[PDB]
């Protein structure tokens, strides 16, 4: 099981091309790959964040 | 004994300098060599040596 | 018409004056309060 | 009337077809009918709740 | 810029056609115009408030 999910329509910093804008991607508290890119992508939320059990 | 003491005092010098000489051979916390051109520290990959 | 800047320092007015409104304060959430740490996963902000 | 919907921002337990998912915001708080099943329906308001009457 | 939006997907009180509703997230904080009507439109965030300036 993976612990870590953000499902409150919450905002996170995801960078597409030359800018970082609101979007929900990985949104997990565990990492095995893309750690250096995840840091920029996984900036903790701006707004209310609540976690669930995807169990994927 | 004075020679022994002087050598012991000088030991850190050669220790550190040999370590630095081994900069390319050895590595850093990030894992790659202490002096490489492809440090994956941050997404904007940079090279600390050419 | 990068952009440097030349500034005097003799006059007791210096360019780009700062205003320290309040001294730096470290806020915390050790108190048994807040939602994003109780309702949502612990955050201990 | 519906004294409380108990829906906004919260998701409750909904046991259907043998799998108890969490969605549809079926929260309620009253003694009208299916009172015993009210426990099962409100068995997992995992997320923060925010009541708002529908005046039903 | 925009001082604040206070949307959280909820307006304070958007009253139209003689009926007062709660939706469309039209919360503002500025004295640009319609401050007297801004008192009526605002001043009732029943649900949570999330401020995310649009930098307009």
């Amino acid at each position: 099981e993976v612990e870590g999910v953000f499902v409150r329509a919450t905002v996170e910093r995801r960078c597409r091309a030359g800018f970082c804008f609101d979007k929900e991607g990985q949104g997990f508290a565990d990492g095995v790959l893309s750690d250096e890119q995840l840091e920029a992508l996984e900036s903790d939320p701006l707004l209310k964040v609540e976690r669930c059990t995807f169990s994927g | 004994m004075q020679e022994m003491g002087r050598a012991a005092g000088a030991h850190p010098d050669e220790l550190v300098f040999a370590l630095l000489k081994a900069g390319n051979a050895n590595l850093c916390y990030d894992g790659q060599n202490f002096f490489d051109t492809d440090h994956p520290v941050y997404p904007n990959v940079d090279g600390t040596g050419t | 018409a990068f952009a440097p800047a030349a500034d005097p320092g003799a006059a007791w007015y210096l360019l780009d004056t700062s205003r320290s409104l309040k001294p730096l304060i470290y806020q915390e959430r050790m108190k048994p309060s807040f939602t994003s740490m109780t309702k949502e996963d612990d955050e201990q902000v």
